[PDB]
Protein backbone atom coordinates (compact mmCIF):
# COMPACT_ATOMS: atom_id res chain seq x y z
CA UNK A 1 0.00 0.00 0.00
CA UNK A 2 0.91 3.95 -0.59
CA UNK A 3 2.66 5.46 1.93
CA UNK A 4 1.12 8.57 3.79
CA UNK A 5 2.50 11.06 1.90
CA UNK A 6 0.96 9.26 -1.57
CA UNK A 7 -2.31 8.73 0.05
CA UNK A 8 -2.38 12.55 1.12
CA UNK A 9 -0.81 14.13 -1.96
CA UNK A 10 -3.49 17.06 -3.62
CA UNK A 11 -1.15 17.70 -6.53
CA UNK A 12 2.74 18.20 -7.70
CA UNK A 13 3.61 21.20 -9.38
CA UNK A 14 6.44 23.38 -10.14
CA UNK A 15 6.82 27.31 -8.51
CA UNK A 16 8.87 30.67 -9.57
CA UNK A 17 7.87 32.09 -6.68
CA UNK A 18 8.69 29.38 -3.91
CA UNK A 19 12.19 29.87 -2.71
CA UNK A 20 14.71 29.60 -0.04
CA UNK A 21 17.12 32.29 1.62
CA UNK A 22 20.82 33.12 2.64
CA UNK A 23 28.84 39.08 11.83
CA UNK A 24 28.50 41.19 14.93
CA UNK A 25 28.90 38.97 18.30
CA UNK A 26 28.25 41.53 20.53
CA UNK A 27 24.49 42.66 18.86
CA UNK A 28 23.93 38.33 18.98
CA UNK A 29 24.22 38.13 22.57
CA UNK A 30 22.55 41.31 22.98
CA UNK A 31 19.47 39.79 21.17
CA UNK A 32 19.32 36.54 23.41
CA UNK A 33 19.12 38.69 26.13
CA UNK A 34 16.43 40.25 24.81
CA UNK A 35 14.44 37.31 23.03
CA UNK A 36 14.40 35.83 26.79
CA UNK A 37 12.11 38.75 28.03
CA UNK A 38 10.54 39.17 24.51
CA UNK A 39 9.39 35.45 24.00
CA UNK A 40 6.98 36.61 27.28
CA UNK A 41 5.00 39.18 24.53
CA UNK A 42 2.41 38.10 22.35
CA UNK A 43 4.75 38.53 19.04
CA UNK A 44 8.17 38.38 19.82
CA UNK A 45 9.22 39.69 16.41
CA UNK A 46 7.02 42.57 16.72
CA UNK A 47 8.46 43.61 20.25
CA UNK A 48 11.92 43.60 18.33
CA UNK A 49 10.71 45.84 15.95
CA UNK A 50 9.74 48.31 18.22
CA UNK A 51 13.07 47.83 20.16
CA UNK A 52 14.85 47.71 17.52
CA UNK A 53 13.66 51.13 15.45
CA UNK A 54 13.67 53.09 18.63
CA UNK A 55 15.88 56.05 18.94
CA UNK A 56 15.37 56.40 22.61
CA UNK A 57 18.08 55.85 24.12
CA UNK A 58 16.66 55.93 28.31
CA UNK A 59 13.75 53.68 26.94
CA UNK A 60 15.68 51.07 25.24
CA UNK A 61 18.43 51.09 28.42
CA UNK A 62 15.02 50.48 30.62
CA UNK A 63 14.31 47.26 28.62
CA UNK A 64 17.47 45.81 27.98
CA UNK A 65 17.37 46.57 32.25
CA UNK A 66 14.56 44.62 32.69
CA UNK A 67 15.34 41.77 30.11
CA UNK A 68 18.70 41.42 32.36
CA UNK A 69 16.92 41.04 35.46
CA UNK A 70 14.12 38.97 33.65
CA UNK A 71 16.60 36.43 32.93
CA UNK A 72 18.01 35.94 36.74
CA UNK A 73 14.50 36.01 37.93
CA UNK A 74 13.82 32.58 35.95
CA UNK A 75 17.22 31.41 37.13
CA UNK A 76 15.73 31.26 40.28
CA UNK A 77 11.74 30.62 40.22
CA UNK A 78 11.91 27.68 37.73
CA UNK A 79 11.11 25.25 40.48
CA UNK A 80 8.10 26.69 41.86
CA UNK A 81 4.96 27.24 39.39
CA UNK A 82 3.43 29.86 40.89
CA UNK A 83 7.01 32.12 40.78
CA UNK A 84 7.35 30.94 37.56
CA UNK A 85 3.41 32.12 36.76
CA UNK A 86 4.23 35.45 38.58
CA UNK A 87 7.39 36.10 36.44
CA UNK A 88 5.41 35.12 33.47
CA UNK A 89 2.95 37.32 34.19
CA UNK A 90 4.90 39.96 34.63
CA UNK A 91 7.13 39.66 31.46
CA UNK A 92 3.64 39.45 29.63
CA UNK A 93 2.68 42.90 31.25
CA UNK A 94 6.11 44.57 31.06
CA UNK A 95 6.22 43.80 27.17
CA UNK A 96 2.43 44.43 25.93
CA UNK A 97 3.16 48.11 27.53
CA UNK A 98 6.00 48.37 25.03
CA UNK A 99 3.82 47.59 22.51
CA UNK A 100 1.49 50.43 23.51
CA UNK A 101 3.95 52.61 24.32
CA UNK A 102 5.75 52.13 21.10
CA UNK A 103 9.40 53.59 22.39
CA UNK A 104 9.53 57.09 20.69
CA UNK A 105 10.61 60.36 22.17
CA UNK A 106 7.97 60.92 25.27
CA UNK A 107 7.94 57.30 26.46
CA UNK A 108 7.02 55.29 29.85
CA UNK A 109 10.62 53.51 29.35
CA UNK A 110 13.03 55.19 30.63
CA UNK A 111 12.35 58.32 33.40
CA UNK A 112 12.45 56.00 35.77
CA UNK A 113 15.82 55.02 35.59
CA UNK A 114 18.44 56.10 38.28
CA UNK A 115 20.69 58.72 36.86
CA UNK A 116 23.58 58.82 39.53
CA UNK A 117 25.35 56.27 41.19
CA UNK A 118 23.31 57.76 44.16
CA UNK A 119 20.24 56.81 42.78
CA UNK A 120 21.54 53.68 41.63
CA UNK A 121 22.13 52.65 45.75
CA UNK A 122 18.96 54.01 46.37
CA UNK A 123 17.42 51.74 44.08
CA UNK A 124 19.43 48.65 45.08
CA UNK A 125 18.94 49.78 49.10
CA UNK A 126 14.91 50.01 48.91
CA UNK A 127 14.52 46.69 47.17
CA UNK A 128 16.76 45.27 50.12
CA UNK A 129 14.35 46.67 52.53
CA UNK A 130 11.30 45.70 50.65
CA UNK A 131 12.44 42.43 50.77
CA UNK A 132 13.04 42.87 54.84
CA UNK A 133 9.39 44.59 55.27
CA UNK A 134 7.75 41.67 53.01
CA UNK A 135 9.48 38.51 54.79
CA UNK A 136 8.40 40.15 58.73
CA UNK A 137 4.98 40.51 57.53
CA UNK A 138 -1.49 39.88 52.99
CA UNK A 139 0.55 42.90 54.18
CA UNK A 140 -0.62 44.45 57.13
CA UNK A 141 -1.06 48.13 57.37
CA UNK A 142 2.44 48.76 58.84
CA UNK A 143 4.20 46.88 56.09
CA UNK A 144 2.24 48.25 53.66
CA UNK A 145 3.45 52.08 55.07
CA UNK A 146 6.89 51.06 55.37
CA UNK A 147 6.91 49.87 51.77
CA UNK A 148 4.70 53.38 50.54
CA UNK A 149 7.96 55.03 52.76
CA UNK A 150 10.37 53.01 51.17
CA UNK A 151 9.27 53.48 47.59
CA UNK A 152 7.78 57.24 47.31
CA UNK A 153 11.15 58.78 47.63
CA UNK A 154 12.59 56.77 44.65
CA UNK A 155 9.85 58.27 42.40
CA UNK A 156 10.01 61.49 44.20
CA UNK A 157 13.77 61.67 43.18
CA UNK A 158 13.41 60.65 39.51
CA UNK A 159 10.74 63.55 38.63
CA UNK A 160 13.36 65.90 40.45
CA UNK A 161 16.34 64.85 39.12
CA UNK A 162 15.78 63.11 35.90
CA UNK A 163 16.22 64.41 32.16
CA UNK A 164 15.17 60.94 30.62
CA UNK A 165 11.81 62.44 31.96
CA UNK A 166 10.79 65.31 29.28
CA UNK A 167 8.81 67.13 31.09
CA UNK A 168 9.27 70.61 32.27
CA UNK A 169 10.52 71.24 35.72
CA UNK A 170 7.39 73.53 36.28
CA UNK A 171 4.96 71.35 35.20
CA UNK A 172 6.55 68.55 37.54
CA UNK A 173 5.72 70.21 40.54
CA UNK A 174 1.88 69.61 39.46
CA UNK A 175 2.69 65.30 40.42
CA UNK A 176 2.09 64.48 43.94
CA UNK A 177 -0.53 62.45 42.87
CA UNK A 178 1.33 60.48 40.68
CA UNK A 179 3.88 59.19 43.68
CA UNK A 180 1.00 58.35 45.69
CA UNK A 181 -0.77 56.46 43.24
CA UNK A 182 2.51 54.42 42.11
CA UNK A 183 3.43 54.00 45.57
CA UNK A 184 -0.10 52.60 46.02
CA UNK A 185 0.40 49.93 42.98
CA UNK A 186 3.66 48.71 44.20
CA UNK A 187 1.93 47.86 47.49
CA UNK A 188 -0.47 45.96 45.28
CA UNK A 189 2.22 44.30 43.23
CA UNK A 190 4.72 43.24 46.23
CA UNK A 191 1.48 41.88 48.62
CA UNK A 192 -0.47 39.81 45.58
CA UNK A 193 3.11 38.80 44.97
CA UNK A 194 3.18 38.24 48.48
CA UNK A 195 0.15 36.08 48.61
CA UNK A 196 1.04 33.87 45.84
CA UNK A 197 4.11 32.56 46.96
CA UNK A 198 15.34 30.54 51.66
CA UNK A 199 14.16 29.24 48.09
CA UNK A 200 11.06 31.48 48.63
CA UNK A 201 13.19 34.55 49.64
CA UNK A 202 15.27 34.07 46.87
CA UNK A 203 11.81 34.36 44.49
CA UNK A 204 10.69 37.31 45.99
CA UNK A 205 14.93 38.42 45.90
CA UNK A 206 14.45 38.31 42.34
CA UNK A 207 10.90 39.69 41.50
CA UNK A 208 10.72 42.44 43.35
CA UNK A 209 13.23 44.36 40.94
CA UNK A 210 11.02 43.28 37.88
CA UNK A 211 7.49 43.90 39.74
CA UNK A 212 8.74 47.54 40.82
CA UNK A 213 10.26 48.19 36.92
CA UNK A 214 6.60 46.87 35.42
CA UNK A 215 4.75 49.53 38.22
CA UNK A 216 7.07 52.32 36.57
CA UNK A 217 6.22 51.37 33.44
CA UNK A 218 2.36 51.53 33.68
CA UNK A 219 2.79 54.74 35.74
CA UNK A 220 0.83 57.33 33.18
CA UNK B 1 25.99 15.26 -8.66
CA UNK B 2 25.51 17.23 -11.80
CA UNK B 3 24.18 15.68 -14.79
CA UNK B 4 21.24 15.38 -11.84
CA UNK B 5 17.90 15.61 -12.96
CA UNK B 6 15.32 16.11 -9.71
CA UNK B 7 12.29 16.05 -11.54
CA UNK B 8 12.71 12.70 -12.80
CA UNK B 9 14.50 12.05 -9.42
CA UNK B 10 11.04 12.91 -7.40
CA UNK B 11 8.81 11.03 -10.09
CA UNK B 12 10.45 8.32 -9.44
CA UNK B 13 10.29 8.46 -5.69
CA UNK B 14 6.40 9.32 -5.84
CA UNK B 15 5.76 5.97 -8.01
CA UNK B 16 8.00 4.10 -5.60
CA UNK B 17 5.46 5.83 -3.28
CA UNK B 18 2.31 4.58 -4.78
CA UNK B 19 1.28 8.17 -5.79
CA UNK B 20 -1.18 8.73 -8.46
CA UNK B 21 1.15 9.64 -11.04
CA UNK B 22 -1.80 11.85 -12.72
CA UNK B 23 -1.63 14.36 -9.90
CA UNK B 24 1.76 15.25 -11.23
CA UNK B 25 1.80 18.12 -13.65
CA UNK B 26 4.36 20.16 -14.88
CA UNK B 27 8.03 20.02 -13.80
CA UNK B 28 11.21 20.29 -15.45
CA UNK B 29 11.58 23.95 -15.16
CA UNK B 30 14.13 23.55 -13.18
CA UNK B 31 12.09 25.95 -10.66
CA UNK B 32 10.94 24.43 -7.31
CA UNK B 33 8.56 21.59 -6.96
CA UNK B 34 5.95 21.75 -4.84
CA UNK B 35 3.85 18.49 -3.36
CA UNK B 36 0.35 19.99 -2.19
CA UNK B 37 -0.73 17.84 0.73
CA UNK B 38 -4.29 16.96 2.08
CA UNK B 39 -4.20 19.16 6.01
CA UNK B 40 -0.25 19.78 5.98
CA UNK B 41 1.66 22.52 4.49
CA UNK B 42 3.52 21.84 1.21
CA UNK B 43 6.52 20.46 0.59
CA UNK B 44 8.96 22.10 -1.13
CA UNK B 45 12.01 20.69 -3.06
CA UNK B 46 14.90 22.47 -5.01
CA UNK B 47 18.29 22.73 -6.32
CA UNK B 48 20.42 25.47 -4.81
CA UNK B 49 24.04 25.22 -6.64
CA UNK B 50 24.36 21.26 -6.45
CA UNK B 51 22.57 20.85 -2.83
CA UNK B 52 19.44 19.27 -2.72
CA UNK B 53 16.53 20.91 -0.21
CA UNK B 54 13.63 19.65 0.93
CA UNK B 55 11.44 22.27 3.00
CA UNK B 56 8.22 23.86 4.27
CA UNK B 57 7.07 26.40 5.98
CA UNK B 58 5.27 25.60 8.93
CA UNK B 59 2.23 28.13 9.24
CA UNK B 60 1.36 31.90 9.83
CA UNK B 61 1.30 31.65 13.81
CA UNK B 62 4.75 29.24 13.99
CA UNK B 63 6.54 31.99 15.00
CA UNK B 64 4.69 32.85 18.05
CA UNK B 65 3.68 28.99 18.80
CA UNK B 66 7.28 28.76 19.08
CA UNK B 67 8.13 31.10 21.79
CA UNK B 68 6.08 28.55 24.34
CA UNK B 69 7.19 25.39 22.55
CA UNK B 70 11.01 25.63 21.89
CA UNK B 71 12.14 23.39 23.82
CA UNK B 72 9.64 20.58 22.63
CA UNK B 73 11.22 21.55 19.42
CA UNK B 74 14.50 21.61 20.13
CA UNK B 75 14.69 17.89 21.09
CA UNK B 76 12.56 17.12 17.71
CA UNK B 77 15.14 18.14 16.50
CA UNK B 78 18.32 16.95 18.76
CA UNK B 79 16.71 13.62 17.77
CA UNK B 80 18.41 13.07 14.25
CA UNK B 81 17.75 12.47 10.80
CA UNK B 82 19.37 10.00 9.14
CA UNK B 83 18.50 11.42 5.62
CA UNK B 84 20.08 14.94 6.13
CA UNK B 85 23.69 15.97 5.83
CA UNK B 86 25.11 16.41 9.41
CA UNK B 87 22.48 14.08 10.84
CA UNK B 88 19.51 17.07 11.56
CA UNK B 89 16.93 18.72 10.08
CA UNK B 90 17.23 22.77 9.96
CA UNK B 91 15.03 25.71 10.80
CA UNK B 92 14.65 29.05 8.74
CA UNK B 93 12.32 31.37 8.58
CA UNK B 94 10.96 32.57 5.34
CA UNK B 95 7.62 34.87 4.43
CA UNK B 96 7.60 35.61 8.47
CA UNK B 97 6.97 31.47 9.31
CA UNK B 98 9.06 28.85 10.84
CA UNK B 99 10.81 26.90 8.07
CA UNK B 100 12.05 23.25 8.37
CA UNK B 101 14.66 21.92 5.99
CA UNK B 102 16.54 19.54 5.09
CA UNK B 103 19.93 19.66 3.12
CA UNK B 104 19.70 15.74 1.98
CA UNK B 105 22.73 13.66 2.04
CA UNK B 106 23.91 12.69 -1.63
CA UNK B 107 23.27 9.10 -0.69
CA UNK B 108 19.68 9.44 -0.76
CA UNK B 109 19.89 10.88 -3.89
CA UNK B 110 20.92 7.72 -6.11
CA UNK B 111 18.15 6.56 -6.92
CA UNK B 112 14.35 6.90 -6.17
CA UNK B 113 13.86 4.07 -3.58
CA UNK B 114 16.37 6.10 -2.32
CA UNK B 115 14.63 9.72 -2.22
CA UNK B 116 10.97 7.98 -1.41
CA UNK B 117 12.97 7.23 2.06
CA UNK B 118 14.00 11.38 2.34
CA UNK B 119 10.43 12.49 1.34
CA UNK B 120 8.36 10.25 3.30
CA UNK B 121 10.52 10.53 6.39
CA UNK B 122 10.88 14.36 5.79
CA UNK B 123 6.70 14.04 5.27
CA UNK B 124 6.72 12.22 8.75
CA UNK B 125 8.55 14.93 10.55
CA UNK B 126 6.50 17.85 8.63
CA UNK B 127 3.54 15.97 10.79
CA UNK B 128 5.57 15.98 13.96
CA UNK B 129 6.62 19.48 13.64
CA UNK B 130 3.47 21.44 12.37
CA UNK B 131 1.41 19.67 15.27
CA UNK B 132 3.93 20.65 17.86
CA UNK B 133 3.23 24.23 16.54
CA UNK B 134 0.13 23.81 16.90
CA UNK C 1 38.91 14.60 0.78
CA UNK C 2 39.80 11.50 0.56
CA UNK C 3 43.45 12.89 -0.38
CA UNK C 4 42.49 15.44 2.76
CA UNK C 5 44.74 14.87 5.77
CA UNK C 6 42.76 16.52 8.69
CA UNK C 7 45.64 16.93 11.20
CA UNK C 8 47.91 18.49 8.72
CA UNK C 9 44.54 21.33 7.71
CA UNK C 10 44.71 21.69 11.46
CA UNK C 11 48.64 22.27 11.53
CA UNK C 12 48.51 24.64 8.51
CA UNK C 13 45.54 26.45 10.40
CA UNK C 14 47.90 27.05 13.63
CA UNK C 15 50.81 27.93 11.37
CA UNK C 16 49.23 30.69 9.48
CA UNK C 17 47.81 32.45 12.79
CA UNK C 18 51.17 32.63 14.06
CA UNK C 19 50.72 29.61 16.06
CA UNK C 20 53.26 26.34 16.93
CA UNK C 21 41.59 10.24 15.78
CA UNK C 22 39.59 12.87 16.82
CA UNK C 23 42.17 16.27 17.43
CA UNK C 24 41.19 18.05 20.33
CA UNK C 25 42.65 21.61 20.08
CA UNK C 26 43.59 23.15 23.76
CA UNK C 27 44.96 25.93 22.73
CA UNK C 28 45.85 28.92 25.42
CA UNK C 29 43.30 30.95 26.79
CA UNK C 30 40.33 28.97 24.42
CA UNK C 31 38.24 26.68 25.41
CA UNK C 32 38.80 22.62 24.52
CA UNK C 33 37.54 22.08 20.84
CA UNK C 34 37.48 18.55 19.08
CA UNK C 35 37.59 18.05 15.20
CA UNK C 36 37.10 15.12 13.74
CA UNK C 37 36.91 13.06 10.05
CA UNK C 38 33.68 11.25 10.09
CA UNK C 39 32.66 10.10 6.78
CA UNK C 40 34.19 12.55 4.36
CA UNK C 41 32.39 15.01 6.56
CA UNK C 42 34.39 17.59 9.02
CA UNK C 43 33.25 18.74 11.83
CA UNK C 44 34.28 20.60 14.89
CA UNK C 45 32.52 20.94 18.11
CA UNK C 46 32.71 21.13 21.57
CA UNK C 47 30.89 20.29 24.80
CA UNK C 48 28.98 23.29 27.06
CA UNK C 49 29.27 22.13 30.16
CA UNK C 50 28.08 19.93 33.28
CA UNK C 51 24.30 21.51 33.52
CA UNK C 52 24.11 22.32 29.88
CA UNK C 53 21.10 20.41 28.85
CA UNK C 54 19.27 21.78 32.26
CA UNK C 55 19.85 25.20 31.07
CA UNK C 56 18.47 24.10 27.68
CA UNK C 57 15.30 23.54 28.32
CA UNK C 58 15.06 27.23 30.44
CA UNK C 59 16.30 28.96 27.76
CA UNK C 60 15.74 26.87 24.31
CA UNK C 61 13.77 29.74 22.84
CA UNK C 62 16.68 32.08 23.15
CA UNK C 63 19.32 29.17 22.25
CA UNK C 64 17.12 28.47 19.33
CA UNK C 65 16.92 32.10 18.27
CA UNK C 66 20.75 32.22 17.89
CA UNK C 67 21.18 28.93 15.87
CA UNK C 68 19.07 30.65 13.57
CA UNK C 69 20.90 33.77 12.91
CA UNK C 70 23.18 31.02 10.88
CA UNK C 71 26.61 30.27 10.87
CA UNK C 72 28.62 31.42 7.31
CA UNK C 73 31.29 28.54 7.39
CA UNK C 74 28.52 25.64 8.28
CA UNK C 75 27.12 23.15 5.82
CA UNK C 76 23.27 24.18 5.63
CA UNK C 77 24.15 27.56 6.93
CA UNK C 78 23.82 26.63 10.79
CA UNK C 79 25.26 25.32 13.45
CA UNK C 80 23.89 22.22 15.41
CA UNK C 81 23.36 21.31 19.13
CA UNK C 82 24.25 17.72 20.15
CA UNK C 83 25.01 15.88 23.31
CA UNK C 84 27.59 14.01 24.70
CA UNK C 85 28.72 12.72 28.01
CA UNK C 86 25.46 14.24 29.45
CA UNK C 87 26.50 17.49 28.04
CA UNK C 88 24.79 20.06 25.44
CA UNK C 89 27.52 20.11 22.35
CA UNK C 90 27.38 22.93 19.66
CA UNK C 91 28.73 21.31 16.58
CA UNK C 92 29.65 23.15 12.82
CA UNK C 93 30.03 20.65 9.69
CA UNK C 94 32.68 22.39 8.12
CA UNK C 95 31.57 23.60 4.74
CA UNK C 96 33.79 22.26 2.06
CA UNK C 97 35.17 26.02 1.07
CA UNK C 98 36.23 26.26 4.77
CA UNK C 99 39.07 22.93 4.27
CA UNK C 100 40.82 23.86 0.88
CA UNK C 101 43.49 25.29 2.42
CA UNK C 102 45.20 26.71 6.00
CA UNK C 103 44.20 30.25 6.05
CA UNK C 104 40.27 29.18 4.89
CA UNK C 105 40.30 26.58 8.13
CA UNK C 106 41.37 29.02 10.55
CA UNK C 107 39.16 31.20 9.64
CA UNK C 108 36.01 28.01 10.38
CA UNK C 109 38.35 27.68 13.56
CA UNK C 110 38.16 31.52 14.67
CA UNK C 111 34.53 31.71 13.79
CA UNK C 112 33.94 28.38 15.76
CA UNK C 113 35.58 29.97 18.54
CA UNK C 114 33.50 32.98 18.49
CA UNK C 115 30.21 31.17 18.17
CA UNK C 116 31.37 29.18 21.18
CA UNK C 117 31.76 32.08 23.35
CA UNK C 118 28.49 33.08 22.19
CA UNK C 119 26.62 30.33 22.85
CA UNK C 120 28.41 29.60 26.40
CA UNK C 121 27.19 33.22 27.37
CA UNK C 122 23.75 31.59 26.64
CA UNK C 123 24.06 28.58 28.95
CA UNK C 124 25.70 30.78 31.95
CA UNK C 125 23.27 30.48 35.01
Amino acid sequence: QATNLAANLSAVRESATATLSGEDFPALIKQASLDALFKCGKDAEALKEVFTNSNNVAGKKAIMEFAGLFRSALNATSDSPEAKTLLMKVGAEYTAQIIKDGLKEKSAFGPWLPETKKAEAKLENLEKQLLDIIKNNELSKLSTNLVMQEVMPYIASCIEHNFGCTLDPLTRSNLTHLVDKAAAKAVEALDMCHQKLEARHLEMQTLIPLLLRNVFAQIP
Amino acid sequence: MQHLDIAELVRSALEVSGCDPSLIGGIDSHSTIVLDLFALPSICISVKDDDVWIWAQLGADSMVVLQQRAYEILMTIMEGCHFARGGQLLLGEQNGELTLKALVHPDFLSDGEKFSTALNGFYNYLEVFSRSLM
